[PDB]
């Protein structure tokens, strides 16, 4: 499960809602930890 | 890592146990030529 | 809709931090503009952080959830003014203004 | 570049005004008018635009009824006419021009931002 909102929100360009800005639990090097981890993805590559 | 160890492989790789039922000793391998050499 | 200190003060060389908020701006630009008696405002900065040119490295700005944020670093004397945020509402069809906030130098 | 406004009045509750707003070094429409009232002691009020060439409207709600804005192209003026006043209503009246549109490709968005302004036009009721 990926928790997003839009990277820039002030905007009225094309791009407006293009690219969100979502956070992971992400897994690491031990098995024992997790990361949090930010990441921009295009609007195309996520589905709500 | 900073009690609190890790294994030294994970800093860069997966580690695969070596089957305990296959030798490592050292066998003679003779090496043959293909006919026309 | 928008909220801003009546008042900041710093002597001169300090940085002033002259803050606006409100519930639309986490999705609308704000523009700070400086008025000095007699004058017509002049924006200082514009889309948040932007500095026209015209405007000295002294400002910049800077902007988090509901609140936007204008800083003077090394203040000077001919900086006192009312600074001023605008932005507009949520529909964005009507622009609106703080109150402005006075920034005197002591 | 250069807005030039009417000069002062001094008008009576219930009387009107007209600020003018003449367009000096640019090209008077692609851009929209928009006019700020300050009253002394007072921060600016967005008072509402008009669009030069179309000559649309866009009032806040507090004037929408009570001012008029006009204008006329051929003399690259824009006019803001305050009827009923009060009082209440003595400040200046500034004229002010925005950027023009931020083209992308073929959009256009409308980010407002003041900038170009007039000196502005007192008006005093009393
Ligand atoms: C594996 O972990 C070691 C230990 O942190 C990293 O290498 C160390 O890098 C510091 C940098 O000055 C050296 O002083 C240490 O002596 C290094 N240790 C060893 C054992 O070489 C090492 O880079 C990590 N490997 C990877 C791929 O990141
Ligand atoms: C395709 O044509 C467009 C025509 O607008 C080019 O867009 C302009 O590129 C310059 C380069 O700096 C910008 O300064 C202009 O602002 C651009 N126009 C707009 C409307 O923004 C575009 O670069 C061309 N693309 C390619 C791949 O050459
Ligand atoms: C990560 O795990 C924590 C555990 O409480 C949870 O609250 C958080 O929302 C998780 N984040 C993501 C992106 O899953």
């Amino acid at each position: 499960t990926l928790q997003c909102t839009n990277y820039a929100p002030k905007l009225r360009s094309m791009m407006r809602g293009e690219i969100k800005n979502c956070s992971f639990n992400m897994t690491t090097e031990l098995r024992d930890k997790k990361q949090k981890v930010y990441s921009l993805f295009y609007r195309l590559d996520v589905v709500q | 890592i900073n009690k609190e160890y890790r294994l030294i492989n994970c800093n860069t790789s997966a580690i695969t146990q070596a089957c305990p039922k296959v030798s490592f000793e050292p066998i003679p391998i003779h090496y043959c030529a293909p006919a026309g050499f | 809709e928008l909220t801003q200190p009546p008042s900041v003060s710093v002597s001169p060389g300090q940085t002033a931090r002259i803050t606006c908020s409100g519930d639309a701006l986490p999705k609308q630009y704000a523009y700070w503009y400086q008025q000095k008696p007699g004058q017509a405002p002049v924006l200082v900065i514009y889309k948040d952080s932007e500095r026209p040119s015209g405007i000295p490295e002294r400002f910049s700005g800077s902007s988090s959830g509901t609140t936007v944020t204008l800083t003077i670093s090394g203040v000077q004397a001919e900086d006192e003014a009312d600074y001023y945020c605008q932005s507009a509402d949520s529909s964005g069809t009507y622009v609106v203004f703080g109150g402005g906030t006075k920034l005197t130098v002591l | 570049v250069q807005l030039v406004q009417s000069g002062a009045e001094v008008k009576k509750p219930g009387a009107s005004v007209k600020v003018s707003c003449k367009a000096s070094g640019y090209t008077f429409t692609g851009y929209y008018m928009h006019w700020v009232r300050q009253a002394p002691g007072q921060g600016l009020e967005w008072m509402g635009w008009i669009n030069p060439n179309s000559g649309g409207t866009n009032y806040a709600q507090k004037f929408q009824g009570r001012v008029t804005m006009t204008r006329d192209t051929s003399i690259s003026t824009a006019y803001m006419e305050l009827s009923r006043l009060r009082s209440d209503d003595t400040a200046v009246y500034y004229c002010a021009r925005d950027r023009g549109r931020e083209w992308e490709l073929e959009s256009y968005y409308y980010y407002y931002y003041m900038d170009v302004w007039g000196k502005g036009t007192t008006v005093t009721v009393s």
